């Protein structure tokens, strides 16, 4: 159906122009589950790092957003113990014009640039803000833990 | 009148109103109850979005009718 | 919390879902009656007499699902009803179609999805001009929903690009927040967002066509109802919407 | 005061009205030149939607604002 014909023009363009930093397909037969994988940005805590993400595509897809989560634990404001992100592009603002390349990419810069408005993980956004050589510090810790 | 208003987990708040009643004063009504501001409520009925300067007795809502109640999205 | 915002998403989804199994996308033809049907003098005696005086003009009301979706889908309804009917209009609006197609990738829209939305669209009525696609098949492939949501993306893209290459004159109407850009990235571009004037007046300029929108509130009227003409410029409307606070359906004349 | 109220058709509406006139009051004169029901009417200054009960003055709308009309048809 044209779930399906779209997440494989979706396949197409990112194998042909992946995202800096991105990989990202499907793991077996099932096109509507992918697997992906982020290296930590340079010039980040998360230096060296790989970190890997479950995308779920809906059956009515590109109508509904895909759902991303990451299952390598990170330190993050906006990213909790569960995996599930908090960005725009995934809820309120998906709109069918987007494609999973371009949430990598936001994903990516999220990693980059914490969001501070109305943070999920409050108390890592407070020591992002106020001492950031802890942050940093922390960030480094679990990067060699669970993404090494 | 009697009209129901549900929310995310099924729970049904019954509320008191009039049909002249305007939805930002439901909204009020709702606050009342559960203490939700009236900037996180969306009422919806029968697949429409319910306007806040608009009246119940806009939308033909009768006597125990069912709007569902779904809270803004906070993302961050 | 995020299970927060995620459990408002499956909610969203949940009363969607209510919705489309009371309603299809596109109903079959009703007469008039049926819309009269819905109201007594009990219970809602303005709406009553609304319908009743409408129904001395309008013989049909054909039903769109109220998914927030419904004046994209009932123009677009109306739109290849002109076209089924006008051959040469048709034509005329494919070359036109293609012209849309590389208009949105020259005003920077994402190149690939977009044109995938504008071919498959191209490809729909070029079939129906082909006979490939009889009319029963085009009301069954606008009542399938992934087909149906791919040609609906189309007219929100071109309202969005007549937005955007309008901006300095649309900017001041918008009154929540946010640039023409914001606005059409937010609540153009998206699926499930409600049309407001703003959006309609674009649709209807960008798709170069006419409408009556018969207003039918509960506000004591002079006789023949509330309407208006988009554009506001004497040719005949070319479909008419009936609108009731909330939702858009579409209606026919008589005669 | 004269202002001026621009539409989506392109018209410009000029009105007559005093710093002490409501937002309704402006809305009735808009009927009175245009046709258009006061509850079928929005009016937008300074970007965002104003309340009929309140003033011109209360909006700091003065002598030769500009405002701008749309017409009250959000649906889904
Ligand atoms: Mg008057």
């Amino acid at each position: 159906g044209m779930a399906l014909k779209r997440i494989h023009k979706e396949l197409n363009d990112l194998a042909r122009d992946p995202p800096a930093q991105c990989s990202a397909g499907p793991v077996g037969d099932d096109m509507f589950h992918w697997q992906a994988t982020i290296m930590g940005p340079n010039d980040s805590p998360y230096q060296g790092g790989v970190f890997f993400l479950t995308i779920h595509f809906p059956t009515d897809y590109p109508f509904k957003p895909p759902k991303v989560a990451f299952t390598t634990r990170i330190y993050h404001p906006n990213i909790n113990s569960n995996g599930s992100i908090s960005l725009d592009i995934l809820r309120s603002q998906w709109s069918p014009a987007l494609t999973i390349s371009k949430v990598l990419l936001s994903i990516c810069s999220l990693l980059c640039d914490p969001n501070p408005d109305d943070p999920l993980v409050p108390e890592i956004a407070r020591i992002y803000k106020t001492d950031r050589e802890k942050y940093n510090r922390i960030a480094r810790e679990w990067t060699q833990k669970y993404a090494m | 009148m009697q009209i129901f208003v549900k929310t995310l987990t099924g729970k049904t708040i019954t509320l008191e109103v009039e049909p002249s009643d305007t939805i930002e004063n439901v909204k009020a009504k709702i606050q009342d109850k559960e203490g939700i501001p009236p900037d996180q409520q969306r009422l919806i009925f029968a697949g429409k979005q319910l306007e806040d300067g608009r009246t119940l007795s806009d939308y033909n809502i009768q006597k125990e009718s069912t709007l569902h109640l779904v809270l803004r999205l906070r993302g961050g | 919390c995020l299970a927060y915002d995620e459990a408002i998403m499956a909610q969203q989804d949940r009363i969607q879902q209510e919705i489309a199994v009371q309603n299809p996308l596109v109903a079959t033809l009703a007469p008039f009656s049926i819309l009269c049907a819905e109201y007594d003098n009990e219970t809602s005696a303005a709406f009553l007499s609304k319908a009743t005086e409408l129904s001395e003009v309008y013989g049909e009301i054909r039903y769109i699902r109220g998914d927030g979706n419904c004046f994209y889908r009932a123009i677009l309804v109306g739109l290849i009803e002109i076209m089924l009917k006008d051959r040469a209009r048709l034509e005329k609006f494919i070359a036109s179609s293609r012209d849309w197609t590389r208009t949105l990738v020259e005003l920077g829209f994402p190149d690939w999805t977009c044109t995938d939305f504008c071919d498959f669209f191209i490809e729909f009525l070029e079939k129906i001009h082909s006979g490939v696609h009889t009319e029963e098949a085009v009301y069954t492939i606008l009542n399938d929903d992934g087909s149906a949501n791919y040609i609906l993306m189309f007219f929100r893209l071109i309202t969005s690009a007549f937005l955007k290459q309008n901006s300095e004159e649309y900017a001041p109407f918008i009154d929540e927040g946010m640039t023409v850009a914001q606005y059409c990235e937010q609540e153009i571009e998206p699926m499930w967002k409600d049309a407001d004037h703003l959006a309609i007046n674009s649709l209807i300029k960008a798709a170069g066509t006419r409408v009556r929108i018969e207003y039918m509130d509960r506000t004591a009227a002079p006789n023949g109802g509330w309407h208006y003409d988009i554009p506001s410029d004497q040719i005949a409307p070319e479909i008419t919407l009936l609108y009731r606070p909330g939702h858009y359906d579409v209606i026919y004349k008589k005669d």
